[PDB]
């Protein structure tokens, strides 16, 4: 577990319709949700291989496993019973734990890439903007919708608002 | 200040599921890995139908029962469905040898064709061919026998040592049939074969067996003190099969060539047959899925997800659902 | 100088327990469960609350025909296994084969109802055969020849073995379970001697048993000084149908049938452990298993609802973390 | 791997004995351990649900595994004996394999429910402490019991604190 | 203003592996899980040899079809092997009673020895052993018979009862087999044997059966009408095991001490028997390895890798590889 | 997942040749690559360790797989490829995910070295270098190759420099 989902984030958005992670900004022009394209994107593909793994790699013969047995015959007729029986024990157990311990990384797998998200984001704002914490950053400057859009693609300019935030910060 | 927040989804969704650490986890979104679904009916596998026996046994059908040719005979089946009302079998009480390995190897044919080995009509000059008839196989009210086979008895006071072959010239294997009757009484051997001390041998290049006639009395089946046992062998492409006999012997009438598939099976069910295309069948009805696992029945047909006993198998895709 | 201190950290302690990982064996951790279970209580109990049948001296064999040294045993109406010992020994003692002997033991596993009865009563069914000298220095009870319980050895009586004839309609209304012999002398004389009628036959009929035998003569290497040998069979007759014997020599007749009603897969074990009065859900030849446990490691041949077995030694889950002191 | 235990916090504590995971504090009043009983919590119940899933997963069926075998039936014996032999191996090496990767699984767990905490706390603090290093926070001011205990629920009050911080720093 | 960086190795390889959430990611480093190659020869398992058969089925092995003599016959195999090409058996037509477990029982022995149980010059003074000889067995141009068993017919115009027996004494079991003829015809029973209403008596501790001669013509088989059944049984040690008999029986002249092993098998394969040693064989050839998995053949001999249906089992060993 | 490798380090190093993962130094006496020697070496023990237990415990009976059945057992010749069938189905699917949630987790294990490398310097150092990211520290003084190699080895001395590196972090 990464500590993000149902952690330093507390909550999730049903806002935000069109994605599995994004963004909630509020500046001068409005407010909003946006989900990241990109990094949903990579997640649905990612998870579609995981499902498409775990069914498609099930090889399957052409059997009958129905056998009949005469009444001189229940020692075989049990044998058989015992491999109906191993299989059916085997394939339950197998079957429950895999579903067990795939949903336990699929849910920390979400979590990484929501903590990665927002690594993404501090890594880039530095200290022009705050860390409210549940997620947020106040920025030291006005950020509008040209700016945001900035952090959200990865191509915010440190240097261009560092002054004007460091005014705020301090004096 | 202008903020900018780092989010997830969430949304209507209720489905739980379980991981190692926690139970029932409401999650985003989910996928069903364990298919429950059947579609109550018996279908074709690998497009072709199944052999559907209604009435009969297998015993019934091959031997010809008189009660089993409401049945149109097909060259072609990929498993076969009997019924829980499927009792027209052996009418005349006796063993079937071998019968299970009889059913197992008529599972699944990929050609099948029924022909007149030895044609009633010219086969046995020497030889009563029309009075072999029973109470104990009735047809329209009156005493009948199987269609498949024909029960000798004597012309007038003889019973001439019988000899008969037959040359498998079909290019497939052929399954022919044939019966020994154990009268009751002294009286009765004599009665229909005037030999006592009767002895029948059926032999092909890898078949050889002599039958005597085992004479008491048994309790009564369907009205019957005595019994026959009904016998069958595969006679190979080129070989020969011959019967000998001064008594007993309940003839081939009508035998048959095939092609034997493979591993199919035989279903005993009441869901019924449909013009219907399935992959994995069941007794209950078929399975069409992708998916691995299956909770309907252990005892399937085709190509399969595994049978398993959990009632669901819940695959997380999305995240934790945190309104 | 120095200001507050807030320190994180995590628990230490006594503990020795390793467990292994995929990427390091013999990590020390503070917590940790056993998985596989390896110890079982030495004891052959009842299994789902019902005692085997505990056979001591003797084969199923013995038991079921009736050896004169298997009625040291109190025949119970139920049992859920069977149990022999390396000791059992007693069984056909007069020398020759048990037709589908495997199958009738896998059959006679286990019962929920179980009941012998006089089918045939000694006293009053062979008025005209010679049902007391049939007897053998090949079954001797206390010094003295003898034969099994469950079966009467026929023999003619004085010079005439007029043809035999015997029905018995299941009334039951559970299964019941007859067995008889047939007996081939050594010779012609001997044939002749026991029966009158060279060529004898012997017929065995139900509604879906039909058998007809002949004595086979012949001089057979002695076993427990016999050159003859005899044949056991057996046939579960249903409810309501009929079973009829008929001969003219060499048929050892049934005198005690068995009512019973079958059970399910159970099976025989084998072992000297003794027998308690004890309660389990898993039974081995070694000793009962009480767990919980997936796994057991104590014997590969189990009977009741058990524990995989496994050829691991030990299966340590970690619970608690790593230990650090 | 998270890079807690055994890495940038060194040692573990027999000090604490109630629990897991916890903290040490040291100021004017005292020292001592206390564990972070939510936390502590919430693992043992993950845990003990990781150890009845295990157990309770194993649906098992009630059989008899011998069989007996005449002289002349040493083929079905054979078969038999192979579907025995085919089942240990497989329930063998899948038990193996079940402990060696969940027991890593868990060692990880627990590394990263320290690092949790770890962030937890400087998430809080920010520049009010110093990140010492082995996991610790040196305050730049005065963090009485009431203060320390403000920090162990996530109450930490940041601007109350910051000038007498600031000074210090 | 100078600088330290963190970084991960990067290479040349082009492998790639499969996770679940990806495909195809390359690596720098990487195991293969699977092994795909055999040495394509059939070798010694545990460092003793397999007995090869080459011509011959395990049948015409024991019973001593005259084509199988060019085989040196060893005290010791850890498996046997028979040809695509493995065709001479039974010369003379007739069933090889409970045929697939003697070659069960036979498939690995410790110890073998055959050895004449009833020598030939000296074991029958009332008997006629040398004209027991026919078409069907042909050696050097001439007709012939098995070695290990001898055809008795009657000398003179008698054939009296004849009766004999062998104590073993080897320590060990013996195996001994016989056979028992039936003539075509009666004008061929008593022309071999004098005596119609033949009979034969085998018996051991265990082992007691009668067989009457069944008289009847059966479809040619290498030109013959009448048949043969072949039977056997192992003698234990201090047993002893008698013959008794008027007519039909054809006697043992060789059997065979030995001391059976455990689970081996029988390999038909035209895959060359090489000095070679091998843990684990397959009839395509055979494989030495450490890896738990094998596509190679799913019926394998030994201490094997488990049988997969998979092309490929790659472990990453190394980390993503990215130029 | 753990963010490093092709992550904020966004390349591999055909460069550095000894090792798994390492370092690049740019000073005044010169540049190059050094791998980390004791967390390569350590690496390659617990994956050498991973791939000998996939190994190793794989438990091994001497069997015969093949039987033999003769044309009126036909029941129990199908009863064993059932049996030979069931093994393989499970072997083959066990087998491929096995091999499918190992590599999974061997990429990740990678990942987490990565990140755990690059943590350890910037904990170092702290602010007497630059985070420049792609996993890159520009420092705020000089640092030879005696210096460079206090880092490598965790020995490095935080105050020694801290009046030069704070001058120049004003300028
Ligand atoms: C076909 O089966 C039917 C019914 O299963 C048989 O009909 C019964 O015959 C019995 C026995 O002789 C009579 O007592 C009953 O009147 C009939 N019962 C029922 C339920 O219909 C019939 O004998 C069979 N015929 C053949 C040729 O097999
Ligand atoms: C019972 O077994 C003993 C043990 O060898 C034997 O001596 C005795 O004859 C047997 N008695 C009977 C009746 O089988
Ligand atoms: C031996 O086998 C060959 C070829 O398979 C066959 O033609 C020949 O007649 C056989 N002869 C004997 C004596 O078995």
């Amino acid at each position: 577990l990464f500590g993000a989902i149902a952690g330093f984030i507390e909550g999730g958005w049903t806002g935000m319709v069109d994605g599995w992670y994004g963004y909630h900004h509020q500046n001068e022009q409005g407010s909003g949700y946006a989900a990241d394209l990109k990094s949903t994107q990579n997640a649905i593909d990612e998870i579609t291989n995981k499902v498409n793994s775990v069914i498609e790699k099930m090889n399957t013969q052409f059997t009958a496993v129905g056998k009949e047995f005469n009444h001189l015959e229940k020692r075989i007729e049990n044998l058989n019973k015992k491999i109906d029986d191993g299989f059916l024990d085997i394939w339950t157990y197998n079957a429950e734990l895999l579903v067990l311990l795939e949903n336990e990384r699929t849910l920390d797998y979400h979590d990484s890439n929501v903590k990665n998200l927002y690594e993404k984001v501090r890594s880039q704002l530095k200290n022009n903007a705050k860390e409210i914490g549940n997620g947020c950053f106040e920025f030291y400057h006005k950020c509008d919708n040209t700016c945001m859009e900035s952090v959200k693609n990865g191509t915010y300019d440190y240097p261009k608002y560092s002054e004007e935030a460091k005014l705020n910060r301090e004096e | 200040g202008d903020t900018l927040c780092i989010g997830y989804h969430a949304n209507n969704s209720t489905d739980t599921v379980d991981t190692v650490l926690e139970k029932n986890v409401t999650v985003t979104h989910s996928v069903n890995l364990l298919e429950d679904k059947h579609n109550g009916k018996l279908c074709k596998l690998r497009g072709v139908a199944p052999l559907h026996l209604g009435k009969c046994n297998i015993a019934g059908w091959i031997l010809g029962n008189p009660e089993c040719e409401s049945l149109s005979t097909a060259s072609s089946w990929s498993y076969i469905v009997e019924t829980s009302s499927s009792d027209n079998g052996t009418c005349y009480p006796g063993d079937f040898i071998d019968y299970e390995e009889l059913r197992e190897q008529l599972s699944s044919v990929s050609s099948f064709e029924r022909f007149e080995i030895f044609p009633k009509t010219s086969s046995w000059p020497n030889h009563d061919s029309n009075k072999g008839v029973t109470a104990a196989c009735p047809h329209a009210g009156a005493k009948s026998f199987y269609k498949n086979l024909i029960w000798l008895v004597k012309k007038g006071n003889s019973y001439p040592k019988l000899s008969k072959s037959y040359i498998n010239d079909k290019g497939k294997e052929v399954l022919v049939l044939w019966g020994i009757h154990h009268p009751s009484t002294s009286a009765d051997q004599q009665s229909l074969y005037q030999n006592a001390d009767a002895y029948v041998f059926v032999g092909t290049s890898k078949y050889s067996k002599k039958f005597k006639p085992e004479i008491a009395i048994r309790p009564k089946v369907r009205d019957q003190e005595g019994r026959m046992n009904y016998y069958w062998t595969l006679v190979e492409p080129g070989d020969k099969i011959t019967f000998e006999a001064t008594g007993n012997l309940v003839v081939p009438r009508y035998a048959f060539a095939m092609e034997r598939n493979a591993g199919s099976g035989i279903i005993i069910s009441d869901t019924p047959v449909h013009d219907c295309n399935t992959t994995c069948q069941t007794p209950k009805g078929a399975i069409n899925t992708s998916l691995p696992f299956q909770n309907i029945h252990p005892i399937t047909i085709g190509k399969c997800p595994k049978y398993v006993k959990s009632t669901k198998l819940r695959l997380a895709t999305g995240l934790r659902n945190v309104p």
